[PDB]
RNA sequence: UGAAAGUGAAUGCAGGUGGGAACGCCCUGGCGUGCACCAUCGACCGACCCGGAAGUUUGUCAAUGGAAGGGUUUGAGU
RNA sequence: ACCUAUUCUCAAACUUUAAAUAUGUAAGACGCCCUUGUCGCUUAAUUGGACGUGGGCCAUCGAAUGAGAGUU
RNA sequence: GAAUCUCGAGUAGAAUAAAAGGGUAAAAGUCCCCUUGAUUUUGAUUUUCAGUGUGAAUACAAACCAUGAAAGUGUG
RNA sequence: GUCUACGGCCAUACCUAGGCGAAAACACCAGUUCCCGUCCGAUCACUGCAGUUAAGCGUCUGAGGGCCUCGUUAGUACUAUGGUUGGAGACAACAUGGGAAUCCGGGGUGCUGUAGGC
């Protein structure tokens, strides 16, 4: 045999989240201990998740019970602010990462003293601290099992985060256009993939070369009549509006409503009179 | 059937294993280079055979693989040379087949084909984030990778 | 015989065995060092404005 | 003899049965602050800060703080007195004493008690008391009627 | 050290569980130790008694003690506590007293005090003689070789079924 | 105090804090008050590790000289 | 050679489990509650942490029993 | 099952310089990349203990660095 | 109530077979110019939504394996104390106390925290 008896005994299972392949505890413990001398200072972790079709941008705190989140921005919430498409994307990252910034500024208190860079160049600078006041709000990154390879979302949506005003320690090594063999930061690259062009370059070669696969990929885009100019401006202005009103809204449909269209779907766990009742219903058709 | 239950072919390797190195290993491999027009791979030898005079680590044999249309194209010569017969022996009960040829010349050395087969959706074994297993309703039979293999080329097993 | 411990506990015991004597303050000397130096400097306010207080 | 750091540590610094792996979280997102009590069971897994095996199950006072360590003082009997000794105990090997919270939680109700008892011009005893005998009580025979025993004859089961 | 004794069913151990319904065994009275070659003499004294009157086909017997403690190497002992079984007779009815006076035989080449008690139990098996009659009366009881197997209300059902098939299940 | 060359003990009421003999006041305590002794936090002196402001004349650019200030190191110190 | 459900019998350096006896610590006034002060440490932050001030609770003062106890 | 790589299962049944024991699975194992925390200077602790010394070790503090996107880790 | 992100406890959560899953989400999925990495864009990296709920995912079912709890085992084995107890001894009984484990049988097959979507 292979999986015998005494090893379904002897069996000891993951964590729940290792199981499901979520959570690298290794990485975790590094990033959520705080140095027992600092006692019940809470240790700020920017987490940045992607899906298939959006970004999830979090701001978290560990807790013996649990995380508790301080601050959030999801990609669907870019329609709001004028990004309807493309909500997943390096910039769609960046935008997420500003939002999420922008709203813990908020939250703390800090908005108004370290508003970051208005205009993103592509320059790599850290939000230097005030001389005679508070110290910029700390988050450190948290990429999760996304590889940390060069010019990646998560340090995508890591600059917007830091560009928004937010202390986030790190380097240009894995920026766009950051050369490893010169160590130096291409600020008009990096600029570039801010303001989303990349894709616009994209559309322009695929208008260029093959018609038929420019319809496919930006099927939305085409069909909405944006061309590959417009990416600059209308990212520039999302940046705008997100930074003037950063507040999120909670939606209103009824929770309780729904609450109650959905029990009806959600089968019900059978009673053990059921149990027996099936039992010897099925011994007297077996015999 | 369901659209996204089709079999179609994840990877073709091309392996030559000459028991040598030296120059026989390294005409060997750019015959690979030319044959599949991709960088082969030199393997280290596992084990130390006094018998054969092996000692490990040493490169003995070179293998490629190939993905996509070039892939589907090596295969259609290999069946070819075959004449799309191959033995029941031949499939693997977990779904996949090869067969070694003689001679290269006609697509001088022996090497083997093997055909790896897989159903749109292995992405959940193969990648890293949130792993899991493929369903037991989702894998691939030996007789299913038969059945395709003869509407596919007419082919007879 | 080389080793035994047959009369040890008893010896123990004659006198017993004693505990160290209790102080409240302990030496904040022997501790670590940052948090040291930053009692220094916190303490010596601390007298100050309680001097000045006074 | 062989007298090492970790002799005879076969049993006592080896890992529960299936419960080997990776440590749980929660323990790093604990605080310990000078003056808690705190027990003492060295985790096998870390290796670092580990106290020697005569701290492990031992309970004590902690005195300093650090990034990764805490300080413990325990009492340790040397020829015919106690000793302080301070280990420097990395938190991986260290627990809050439940013992400890327990006391604290029976402050907290006796500060209650006694503000609750002059609010009402009442005394309350505060000190907790030993089991005492059983009191007289009655017991009824309605359907509960005494049935009889006997020792039974000696058998050979088996 | 080999053991002396090697042997440790003898007669009919094929015999099937409902053949041989009397079991006889020879109990230790003391807490002590058997030597392996004291085992294997009372193996013989009892095998050549059993065959000789009631045949091979009479009788299984089984020694139960197994010499696996070494005495300081240069040989192999048995420990023995208090009411450990030494031997165990299984036969039918009739042979109650052939085998009782084949346990007194082989009394005498065992060191201390032992007891001869006829089994309340059905055989080799853990059950009494009235349950097991009244459980293979309703049908949980299939005879396999030497031993027989009893159905359990753990595992699943159509197994359970195929195997036993005049079991009630209710 | 240091191996020496040498230098050489008050920011303060000759400091705080905790407990404390005796005394005083109040109605057993409380309140002051705190000798002696320990626990402890400092201040000062010498070494040790930095730091080199004057000043001296000789090399002034330098040579020599050592002040303030910092270490949480040390002494059989004040 | 195996494989499967069983079966008899064991271990000082095999073991899931697991005592009794021993063993650690706590069981408050160096307490608790509130207010509030110093810091060059710590925090996004008088934010904490440590030490305090000024108050209130104040010998059933927080288990039993017994002893005066301790240090040179 | 194809003239050495192929995919299934695979709780560690392997490896971890060296005895044995403990620890280790997105590692503490295997490969790759960059390095010299195998550094300087204190004190405090642990173990053998007389709480002397030696040896070995732990937690820090003041510098200097390595590495990483970062948290952080590193005084063989 | 369902789904996603981050978790806490770390199998009641695992393994296996079978049946379901409305919305949104998630996943599979299209492609290789860009950042990036490979023998191979299959992994990883990047751009997207043309299809699929086939798989992953959730859930229901099996007197399923395992696991968790309760009872049985059983006041049993063992054990602290006690005797000018029994016995040649091995060992046993009693007195005042403490007190298991396997087999076996019943029940159970994840709970919950923060921020959200439906």
């Amino acid at each position: 045999a292979v999986k015998s008896s005494p090893y379904f005994s002897r069996y000891q299972t993951k964590y729940r989240r290792r199981r499901e392949g979520k959570t690298d505890y290794y990485a975790r413990k590094r990033l959520i201990a705080q140095a027992k001398n600092k006692y019940n200072a809470p240790k700020y972790r920017l987490v940045v998740r992607f899906s298939n079709r959006f970004v999830t941008c979090q701001i978290v705190s560990s807790r013996v019970n649990g995380d508790y989140v301080l601050a959030h921005a999801h990609s669907s919430e870019l329609p709001r602010y004028g990004i309807k498409w493309g909500l997943a994307n390096w910039t769609a990252a960046y935008a997420t990462g500003l939002l999420v910034a922008r709203r813990a500024l908020a939250k703390v208190g800090l908005a108004d003293k370290y508003e970051g860079v208005t205009e993103p160049e592509g320059e790599f600078e850290l939000t230097e601290a005030i001389e005679d006041g508070p110290r910029p709000f700390k988050v450190f990154l948290d990429v999760g099992l996304k590889r940390t390879s060069t010019g990646s979302r998560v340090f995508g949506a890591m600059k917007g985060a830091s560009d928004g005003g937010l202390f986030i320690p790190h380097s240009p090594n894995r920026f766009p256009g950051f050369d490893i063999e010169t160590e130096e930061l291409d600020d008009e690259t990096l600029r570039k993939y801010i303001y989303g062009g990349h894709v616009a370059e994209y559309m322009e070669m695929l208008i260029d070369d093959d018609e038929e696969r420019y319809q496919k990929q930006f099927s939305g885009l085409i069909a909405d009549g944006i061309e590959s100019d417009q990416l600059e401006d209308i990212y520039a202005e999302a940046y705008a509006k997100i930074r003037e009103d950063p507040s999120f809204q909670k939606s209103g449909k009824d929770a309780a409503a729904f609450k109650a269209e959905s029990l009806k779907h959600t089968q019900r766990k059978l009673t053990a009179e059921e149990r027996k009742e099936r039992f010897n219903a099925k011994v007297i058709e077996a015999g | 059937q369901n659209p996204m239950k089709e079999l179609r072919i994840s990877k073709l390797v091309l392996n030559i294993s000459l028991g040598e190195s030296g120059d026989r290993l390294t005409r060997a491999a750019k015959v690979l280079e030319q044959l599949s027009g991709q960088t082969p791979v030199f393997s280290k030898a596992r084990y130390t055979i006094r018998r054969f005079g092996i000692r490990r680590n040493e490169k003995i044999a070179c293998h490629v693989t190939v993905r996509g249309p070039k892939a589907e194209e090596i295969l259609e010569r290999g069946l070819k040379v075959k004449e799309y017969e191959l033995k029941k022996r031949n499939f693997s009960a977990t779904g996949n087949f090869g067969f070694g040829i003689q001679e290269h010349i006609d697509l001088i050395y022996g090497m083997d084909f093997y055909v790896v087969m897989d159903r749109p959706g292995m992405r959940v074994a193969r990648r890293k984030a949130q792993r899991g297993r493929v369903g037991y309703t989702h894998k691939i039979n030996a007789e299913d990778t038969i059945n395709w293999f003869k509407q596919k080329y007419d082919a007879v097993v | 015989k080389n080793h035994t411990n047959h009369n040890q506990n008893k010896k123990a015991h004659r006198n017993g065995i004693k505990r160290p004597q209790k102080h409240r303050y302990d030496s904040l000397k022997y501790r670590d060092a940052k948090f040291r130096r930053n009692q220094k400097f916190a303490n010596r306010g601390t007298v100050e404005a309680i001097r000045q207080a006074k | 003899h062989s007298y090492g750091i970790r002799a005879r540590t076969r049993y006592t610094f080896q890992r529960g049965f299936r419960e080997h792996g990776q440590i749980r979280l929660s323990t790093y997102l604990k605080t310990y602050k000078v003056g808690d009590i705190v027990d003492i069971k060295v985790n096998g897994a870390v290796q670092k800060g580990m106290p020697h095996k005569y701290y492990h199950g031992k309970t004590g006072v902690v005195y300093n703080v650090t990034q990764s360590s805490v300080g413990v003082l325990i009492y340790k009997v040397v020829g015919n007195r106690y000793m302080e000794k301070r280990v420097n105990v990395r938190i991986e090997h260290v627990k809050h004493s439940k013992c400890r919270q327990d006391f604290l939680d029976r402050v907290k109700a006796n500060e209650a008690k006694r503000k609750e008892a002059k609010a009402q011009g009442k005394t309350v005893q505060l000190r907790r008391q030993p089991a005492p005998p059983a009191k007289a009580h009655f017991v009824s025979t309605e359907n509960n009627e005494p049935v009889t025993l006997h020792p039974v004859a000696y058998d050979t089961t088996i | 050290p080999d053991s002396k004794i090697r042997i440790f069913d003898l007669g009919r151990k094929r015999a099937g569980v409902d053949e041989f319904p009397l079991c006889i065994h020879l109990v230790s009275n003391e807490y002590e130790q058997i030597t392996s070659e004291a085992l294997e003499a009372a193996r013989i004294c009892a095998n050549k008694y059993l065959v000789k009157i009631g045949g091979k086909d009479s009788f299984h017997l089984r020694v139960r003690a197994h010499p696996f403690h070494v005495v300081r190497p240069n040989g192999l002992v048995a420990r023995v506590n208090i009411g450990q079984i030494l031997m165990s007779v299984r036969t039918k009815d009739s042979s109650r007293a052939t085998a009782i006076e084949a346990l007194r035989r082989c009394q005498y080449k065992f060191p201390g005090q032992q007891r001869i008690i006829v089994s309340k139990k059905w055989g080799f098996s853990q059950y009494a003689r009235d349950e097991y009659i009244e459980k293979r009366s309703r049908g949980e009881i299939i005879p396999d070789g030497c031993y027989a197997k009893f159905l359990n209300k753990r595992g699943s059902l159509q197994e359970k079924l195929d195997l036993f098939p005049e079991a009630s299940f209710n």
